[PDB]
């Protein structure tokens, strides 16, 4: 039962991944410092939406399976194969009550930047843009209107950061802070933690947006 | 809640704790559960807080008008009868559990009333979530021919049993003594055995700690 | 489908030395969706202040109702209503709807013009009065406010100090509640002057 | 998933300076029917432990059998079975608590509330509770069912904390227990007048008292009570 | 509850226990379930304490108003008023009442009123949760035209057994004797009746 | 899911409302106007339970028109919105409540300012720069929150509105068959025929 | 129908310092409105400078702690008496909890100790195994009361530097063990006042490189 | 059902009615509820007819196998086998059984086994739906070391009342006498016992 | 409501399948291919419960490909359809059944005839000239019943198919984001890129 805003999108320079940090137990805000990006390995990322434990446990388990693959095959695992290992696993547990909605993100030679939406009822979708969580609608709006394939890395990082902010503002169960990631062929790069409180006022002033809010 | 009533030689005494809950939360640490129906007829209330206050005030109002109409001091049985008929009519939906006590020209009286409209007579009574803890004390220490000072002791000891052992009850002990031929004495916070200890630190903030966007003078005058 | 937690919101009130303070957040939502950041929950009828949390339609309705009743009170009595009397009016009006109640958590705050004594009070949805020396809390973050107020509060605070204490109680409680926040307002009330300050808080 | 049929009510106990006391009435109820009157719900294990059980009686008889079998098994290939390697209250308790939690985890509980009272080999008093959920706790006073609501308040007036234990004698502690059993007879609708009481002392050992009765009761004031309010006759 | 009323040579005797319960908790151990609706017309109350009290209060009002206009009412008339209330409000009541009274013409009479609101005139009646355990005993031991002392022993022994087996019954045994002589209240304590 | 949107700009109020009427697995109509003119400078759009919507809108319309004739005077948008709120506030505790959500767009001629009011079926009123009902807000508010400026023109407001409809048409599951757009300003109410 | 879960109340608190860490918890055990024990410890020394508490349903809490203590014992056997790091213990506990994903332990788990750099560490778990390292964490009945207070006093949230127009935040800094215990004591006395399931006593376990020390403080017994 | 077993000087006597019901229809008015599990160990059956028959058949099998290996079993042993079945299958059974037997050493013994599967050794036992109405009568009239004729009258009068008040009990009164002399079957018809 | 259609004409089988994938109030994707090639001359489209659809389709695909390698021979559409039916017939009485409906379009090389099979999740097989699953049949069957002739060409079949999609886009409540069309004939399987 976790409110969240997670996104991931393909572009010229690889993949951007952005998430919020809030965890709620009803109305009660349990945490503002939750890590919703799971570092499966140095080349693969996973997002956490739905069950926190289900996502943590099985995407950590996934990293173990990926390490065993490259030990036996002497080759990096494809994003396709990694995502399918996870989707086939949760499909076995279908009906039992697992709750997940995740994006498995990676950049390889044969595939290029690749994103797979994997979900607890067995769904496995390849795509360019994905948004998941209680605040996904708010983030989609900013993404759809501003997204282009030929985005620069600087502008793409801002777009993902701005999209989470949009949801954090409107969605009650999204917020805390923003965690950014850039996925390249040589691995992922962490682009810091950004407190939404400080980030909102900063974006308001610099961008001219959020006129409905007094500041 | 924990509430009790005890009869003695020349009158009757009632007592109550002072906790008021809202789920597992303590809303009021020092609330008054002892109500005045008439000068010498007082009521201890347990259950739904609004209901006990509302029903005691309504009957108290009607008792006053009745006392003026009849040119007589009100009787406990009148308050008892008026309360139970009101509660019975609402089939328990008004969640008031009361201990009614007082002195009148007929003598000293002690009754209890339940939400559905049933009444009981006794020398010692207890109601509320801590009634079992209180009744255990009453059953252990009560005797016939109690004095005023013995009855107050027994009553407050019964409330303390509820305060310590029942999570629904807590804080202080209120008492009201109704003796024949005398004015009723309401002893608010008769015992205060749950005083908060000194805090380890002062949390007084330096001035200007809080960030402010706008200031403005509010006009309360005409 | 719990009327008291659809729209969200909080109100807190405190006493100081020859003063009172009452504060509220500005959020109005429809469950997860935030709708307005200008929804003030504190109203005043003369020098008596009333904060109301709960279902927003009932908040608006009750304000209009007590404005109605206090205006008629003043015309007949030829004087403004006092906090102690207003508290009883609120209780009466709510219990009148005992078996079809307004889903609200009101809070009264003010200073008696005759005696000069600071006064605060709280109610449940059917009119039970909760009078207090120290503080009153209400709303979806009432648990959080109870924890802040019980530790931060001390008696006989000066208006300027009292302002900081109530503001910090509200802000940190609101940040641990999803349905509260999006702005805040604090009223500092002295015998013959009232200051209203808008706080800067995180907007998530 | 069960439902209890034949049941036993409160079991009460407390610590005193040299040992522990435990008591329970001799009734086996069948709903509102007070069906069986010769039921012993205190079961000694060795000469240093007494297990008091409330709840379902068929499940109680099962536990009796387990404890009896536990003594037999401990004696196997054990020359010090009546000495250093004899059964301790802490051993007996942990065994039961293990069983109770395993049974709740299989959704097939033993519908009981148990108090294990005894004295350890080093003289320390042992008093601990366990129930159908596998929940465990210890305290200077322990009670089950109605006893938790009515007896504990009375026993805690004697021993309110740990420091009050050396100050409490066996005479005073026994008096409080017997008084508590009377109060339960006044106020528990599934209780009986007849009961058993057991004392485990570090010096005088195990004293098991059967066929006790509640006495010195107050009923006389009932004659003065007439009607339910207005009635004078 | 355990309650009963028994007719005999000189009149009628009502009998009852003194226990009031809330689940398994005894809310009152010295309850008075024998209640006066008229000088020599009394009733035994079983079921809801609230319902039976409300009913008895109304009946007492009706019979007081009857007496002001038409003089002393019959025991049959009293039972009819009880019935009318219990029958017409059967959906909202839980009350098992035994009506007992003494006339000079009709002598001792007993009417029982179960849940439905039906009326049954009997030589003796038993009711309440504890009555189930003494149907056999009471049927075997009841005789018509017993003496006062015999009738007291019959009620005492009967309610003694009812109390022994029924957890919902206990405390003291109250009795009310209705004869031409007047109205006599009796009480019997545990130490006496338990060891019968 | 009847999509109704509202945007208040510098000198006007713009209301956009979906044209589809669906019943079961069939789109019965694709040209439905989900609005009523309450007065020359006040317009109300609506969405909710079938039947209740039109019945409520026309009932309000009749009451406001009655007021206009009686006083020979147009009620302010604020006054109309308060009247509408009270009717819904009564309704919610009735035997069978009106399950209708509304937006009220009006131009106040005394203040020379446009005004937009959002009122849900419970009687929850708020004045806003931009508003929506149902799931519509979940998509558009992020866009409006971003691109909306308080000093915009009517033409800039229509472009901002087009951006919202495009986003809804992209991400919403149901086909709502486009929108009818209407503008409220100092000169009254008019419809944009080509959208 | 048989319900295998229960609520034994209580509340716990873990704070992490620069070179130390504390794990506190009240000693009260309850069921419904009754008190089972005024002193029933639920914070345990598990070995290897790891302290642990599992609050909620006591039976599940005792089972988990018992299993983890056992896990530590076997880690030594299988890995040449290697010291179990706090991060390794956390991951191990995740697997214990998730092993019962479809019949959970109804507990909120918190562990405290020192990381491999010697700095204070606190980890918190949900009932099914999700975990996170944190500076500050309250768990249990009164977590909602205590936690926003810690946010304000430990992490200095919503506090800005005086005179700076709310532009410059108050700087984060490590607190002393003495200052931390003050906050813990004040946290629990406040929670005791407003939560019925909190009281009786407070037991704190402090963890430094020297070892595990204990401190006990009385709380209100109402 | 109404069933009972009573110990006396020379041994033990089992007693039962003969009614079997399906709702309010009497499926069998001449049922035999007294059943042999061993030469001088019998049982009274109450509850489900299917369950009690299946149980008794298994117990008879267990005691026949016991006898082949270890000789004649005790009445306590028989009660233990019954208990084991009733306790371990308590979720799927509805059986209230009274076990009664005669040893030469232990004489007459009676064990009762209620729904839960608990065992209770008693001087006498009563069970079944109709037993509720005779708890008072049986408690007042039972004496230890009665004669055969006294015990027969006690059971006859007791079950007579149980049958009179319980609609689920009726027909004939079957009895089985267990002594050193042997096994004697008795029967008593309505015309006799009804007018007691 | 994942639209899947099928039309058997003179010399080919045409399958049309919707592109939308919806989850809650969001269209997650608008370019989804709801089909798998079982063999060079056999194509299967599918629709139903999320996860089950793809898992089932790929499982069938693997089994048919295994058969092809083992025997160095392509199974007839009739044989493949029978195998698929039996798998669903097993499934329906399992602990957790596959909730998947399929159309199987194939060209039989021995008979030189196109063949279309409709199989629902219960294992209910029928050979048809035209077929559909879900609510799709409720709109299109009347059109196909009318304009369909057995001697039509592939181009005539595509025009007939366009007519069905237009009717669905007009009257269906949900936006299914168009269709991917594929043709199965003597030369194998190919996709129509512009539809
Ligand atoms: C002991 C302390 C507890 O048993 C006593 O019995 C006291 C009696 C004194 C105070 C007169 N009882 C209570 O304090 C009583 C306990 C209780 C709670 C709920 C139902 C029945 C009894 N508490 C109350 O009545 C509080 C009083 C508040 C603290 C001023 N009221 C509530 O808890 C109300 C319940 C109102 C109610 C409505 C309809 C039927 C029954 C009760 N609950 C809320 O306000 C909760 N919620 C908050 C958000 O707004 C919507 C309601
Ligand atoms: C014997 C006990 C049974 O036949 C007697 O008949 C006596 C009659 C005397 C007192 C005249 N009956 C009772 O004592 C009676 C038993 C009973 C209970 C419920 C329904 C019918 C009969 N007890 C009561 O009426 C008590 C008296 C109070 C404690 C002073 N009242 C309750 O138990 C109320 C009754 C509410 C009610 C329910 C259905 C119909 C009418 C009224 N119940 C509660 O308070 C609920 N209780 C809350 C605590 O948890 C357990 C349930
Ligand atoms: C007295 C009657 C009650 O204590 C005795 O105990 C005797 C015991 C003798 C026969 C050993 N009991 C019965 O006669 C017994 C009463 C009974 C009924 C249901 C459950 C438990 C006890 N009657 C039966 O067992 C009959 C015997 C048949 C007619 C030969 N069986 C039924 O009534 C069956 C039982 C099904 C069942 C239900 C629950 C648990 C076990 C078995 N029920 C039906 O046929 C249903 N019937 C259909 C027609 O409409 C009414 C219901
Ligand atoms: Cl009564
Ligand atoms: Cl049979
Ligand atoms: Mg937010
Ligand atoms: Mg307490
Ligand atoms: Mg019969």
């Amino acid at each position: 039962a976790l409110g969240a805003t997670t996104l991931a999108f393909r572009f010229q320079g690889g993949i951007i991944v952005a998430v919020d940090s809030r965890a709620t137990a009803g109305n009660w805000v349990a945490s503002q410092t939750v890590k919703k990006v799971i570092e499966i390995n140095p080349f693969l990322l996973g997002t956490m939406a739905g069950g926190a434990a289900d996502c943590q446990f099985w995407e950590t388990w996934l990293g173990s399976q990926c390490r065993l693959h490259e030990l036996r095959e002497k080759e990096r695992i494809s994003v396709a194969a990694a995502s399918k290992i996870l989707s086939n696993l949760v499909y076995q547990y279908k009906g039992a009550g697992l709750s997940m909605g995740t994006m498995i993100c990676g950049y390889t030679r044969k595939e290029g930047p690749t994103i797979y939406y994997v979900d607890s009822d067995g769904t496995r979708l390849k795509g360019d843009i994905f948004c998941v969580g209680s605040g996904q609608t708010f983030a989609y709006g900013v993404l759809d209107s501003n997204y282009k394939w030929d985005l620069s890395v600087e502008d793409a990082l801002y777009l993902g950061k701005r999209s989470i902010l949009a949801a954090a503002h409107r969605d009650a169960y999204s917020g805390g802070s923003v965690n950014l990631y850039h996925v390249t062929e040589d691995g992922w790069i962490y682009h810091g933690n950004h407190d939404v409180g400080e980030l909102f006022w900063k974006v308001k002033e610099e961008e001219g947006s959020f006129n409905n809010v007094i500041g | 809640t924990t509430i009790v009533g005890v009869k003695f030689n020349n009158g009757v005494v009632i007592a109550a704790d002072t906790r008021s809950t809202q789920g597992p939360i303590v809303a009021d640490k020092n609330c008054a559960k002892l109500h005045r129906i008439s000068p010498k007829i007082w009521c201890a209330g347990a259950g739904t807080a609004a209901d006990t206050e509302a029903v005691t005030q309504l009957i108290g109002s009607n008792i006053e008008l009745h006392s003026l109409y009849t040119s007589r001091e009100p009787r406990v049985v009148s308050a008892l009868q008026m309360l139970k008929q009101h509660l019975f009519k609402y089939q328990g939906h008004i969640g008031a559990y009361l201990i009614v006590a007082g002195v009148d020209p007929t003598g000293s009286h002690l009754f209890s009333i339940h939400a559905h409209g049933s009444t009981d007579v006794g020398y010692y009574l207890s109601l509320g979530s801590g009634s079992l803890a209180a009744m255990a004390v009453l059953e252990s220490h009560w005797k016939q021919d109690l004095t005023k000072e013995e009855a107050i002791k027994l009553a407050s000891d019964a409330i303390q049993a509820g305060i310590w052992n029942d999570l629904g009850s807590g804080s202080n002990v209120d008492v009201c003594v109704m003796e024949i031929g005398k004015d009723a004495e309401y002893l608010r916070n008769y015992l205060t055995p749950n005083v908060r200890e000194e805090k380890q630190k002062s949390y007084k903030f330096p001035r200007g700690t809080t960030a402010v966007l706008k200031e403005s003078i509010v006009n309360i005058c005409d | 489908s719990d009327p008291s937690s659809i729209n969200g919101g909080i109100v807190v009130a405190m006493t100081g030395k020859d003063c009172v303070a009452i504060a509220c957040d500005l959020r109005l939502g429809s469950q997860s969706l935030g709708v307005s950041n200008k929804f003030e929950k504190i109203f005043h009828y003369g020098h008596v202040f009333l904060g109301i949390t709960g279902l927003a339609t009932d908040v608006t309705t009750l304000n209009e109702m007590f404005r109605y009743k206090t205006n008629l009170y003043k015309l007949k009595e030829e004087r403004a209503i006092e906090p102690e009397t207003f508290t009883q009016l609120v209780s009466s009006s709510l219990y009148e709807r005992r078996f079809g109640p307004y889903f609200v958590g009101p809070v009264v705050a003010g200073i008696n013009s005759k005696s000069g004594k600071p006064f605060i009070a709280g109610f449940d949805l059917i009119g039970c009065i909760d009078e207090a020396k120290d503080f009153i809390v209400s709303g979806t973050a009432s648990d959080q406010l109870f924890g802040m107020c019980e530790s931060l509060y001390e008696p006989n605070l000066e208006p300027e100090d009292l302002f900081e204490t109530i503001s910090q109680a509200l802000l940190n409680a609101a940040d641990r509640d999803a349905l509260s926040g999006w702005g805040a307002v604090v009223y500092i009330i002295k015998k013959d002057e009232v200051v209203k300050r808008y706080l800067k808080m995180r907007q998530d | 998933t069960q439902q209890p049929i034949v049941t036993g009510t409160s079991v009460i106990s407390m610590k005193y300076d040299n040992g522990v006391i435990i008591a329970a009435d001799n009734l086996g109820s069948y709903g509102s029917l007070l069906r069986f009157n010769g039921v012993e719900r205190l079961i000694p294990v060795g000469d240093n432990t007494v297990v008091g059980i409330s709840g379902d009686i068929s499940d109680m008889q099962h536990i009796e059998r387990l404890l009896k079998d536990l003594v037999t098994e401990n004696a196997y290939d054990n020359p010090l079975a009546d000495a250093e390697e004899a059964l301790e209250p802490s051993y007996i308790f942990e065994y039961l608590a293990t069983v109770m939690y395993q049974r709740r985890s299989k959704m097939n509980p033993l519908w009981n509330a148990i108090i294990v009272a005894g004295v350890q080999s080093n003289g320390d008093q042992f008093l601990r509770y366990v129930n159908l959920l596998g929940v465990t706790y210890s305290s200077p006073t322990l009670a089950t069912g109605f006893g938790a609501h009515m007896a504990n308040p009375l026993l805690r007036k004697v021993v309110d904390r740990e420091s009050d234990i050396p100050k409490t004698t066996v005479q005073v502690a026994e008096e409080a227990i017997v008084n508590a059993m009377r109060v339960l007879y006044y106020r528990d609708a599934r209780s009986s007048r007849n009961f058993s009481l057991a004392i485990i002392d570090k010096n005088t050992g195990l004293t098991f008292k059967k066929n006790l009765q509640v006495e010195n009761m107050k009923w006389d004031f009932a004659k003065d009570i007439k009607g339910y309010g207005t009635q004078k006759i | 509850t355990s309650i009963m009323a028994v007719t005999f040579k000189d009149g009628v005797i009502l009998g009852a226990d003194s226990r009031t319960t809330t689940g398994a908790y005894i809310a009152n151990r010295v309850t008075d379930k024998l209640t006066r609706v008229h000088d020599k017309i009394w009733c035994c109350r079983s079921g809801s304490a609230a319902d039976t009290q409300a009913i008895a209060d109304i009946v007492q009002y009706h019979l007081e108003l009857y007496t002001s206009q038409y003089g002393t009412p019959s025991t049959e008339t009293a039972a009819s008023v009880f019935k009318e209330l219990c029958y017409e409000n059967k959906d909202n009541l839980t009350a098992g009442i035994i009506v007992a009274g003494y006339d000079d013409k009709n002598k001792g009479e007993v009417y029982t009123i179960p849940l439905g609101g039906s009326v049954h005139k009997l030589p003796y009646a038993i009711a309440g949760s504890g009555s189930t355990f003494i149907y056999g005993y009471c049927d075997k031991n009841f005789r018509e035209n017993m003496s006062k002392e015999e009738t007291v022993d019959f009620i005492k022994h009967s309610l003694s057994q009812a109390i022994k087996w029924d957890g919902s019954s206990g405390g003291v045994i109250r009795m009310v004797v209705l004869t031409a002589a007047g109205v006599e209240r009796l009480i019997f304590y545990p130490d006496e009746y338990e060891q019968l | 899911m009847d999509i109704i949107l509202g945007i208040r700009v510098q000198d006007s109020v713009i209301l956009a409302s979906s044209k589809a009427v669906t019943r079961g697995i069939s789109v019965l109509k694709d040209s439905d106007d989900k609005t009523r003119q309450l007065s020359p400078h006040t317009l109300m759009s609506f969405a909710g339970e079938a039947g209740d919507t039109v019945q409520f809108a026309e009932y309000i319309q009749a009451n406001i028109q009655l007021y206009s004739i009686r006083e020979d005077y147009e009620l302010s948008p604020q006054a109309v919105s308060s009247f509408v709120r009270q009717e819904l506030a009564k309704s919610i505790r009735s035997r069978r409540p009106y399950q209708v959500n509304v937006l009220i767009g009006g131009y106040d001629k005394k203040k020379n300012k446009p005004e937009l009011y959002q009122i849900d079926y419970l009687g929850t009123k708020v004045e806003l720069p931009y508003g929506a009902h149902g799931y519509s807000g979940f998509y558009t508010f992020s866009l409006l929150d971003h691109h909306y400026r308080p000093d915009m023109t009517t033409e800039e407001g229509l472009d901002l509105l087009k951006l919202c409809v495009q986003e809804l048409e992209k991400r919403m599951p149901m086909d709502f068959k486009g929108v009818i757009v209407k503008i409220v300003d100092k000169d009254g109410i008019r419809q944009v025929d080509d959208f | 129908q048989f319900n295998p879960y229960g609520d034994n109340g209580g509340t716990i608190l873990g704070i992490a310092g620069e070179d130390f860490a504390v794990l506190a918890g009240d000693t009260r055990n309850i069921t419904d409105y009754s008190i089972n024990s005024r002193y029933e410890p639920k914070v345990f020394d598990c070995g290897d400078n790891i302290v642990m508490s599992a609050n909620g349903f006591a039976a599940d809490g005792d089972a988990l702690v018992k299993r983890f203590k056992n896990s530590v014992k076997w880690y030594h056997f299988d890995h040449n008496d290697k010291k179990l790091s706090i991060n390794s213990a956390a991951r191990n506990i995740q697997h214990l909890l998730y092993g019962k994903r479809f019949f959970p332990y109804y507990v909120h788990t918190i562990i405290a100790g020192l990381d491999e750099d010697g700095k204070g560490a606190v980890y918190s778990f949900d009932p099914v195994g999700s975990y996170e390292r944190e500076q500050c964490r309250a768990g249990g009945a009164a977590a909602s009361l205590i936690m926003p207070f810690l946010d304000n006093q430990v992490n200095f949230k919503n506090q800005y530097e005086p005179g700076t127009n709310g532009k410059v935040k108050k700087p984060l800094k490590y607190l002393s063990v003495e200052e931390v215990i003050k906050l813990v004591r004040d946290s629990f006395t406040s929670a005791t006042e407003r939560h019925i399931q909190v009281g009786d006593g407070l037991e704190i376990l402090i963890v430094t490189k020297d070892g595990v020390r204990k401190e006990f403080y009385e709380l209100k017994r109402d």
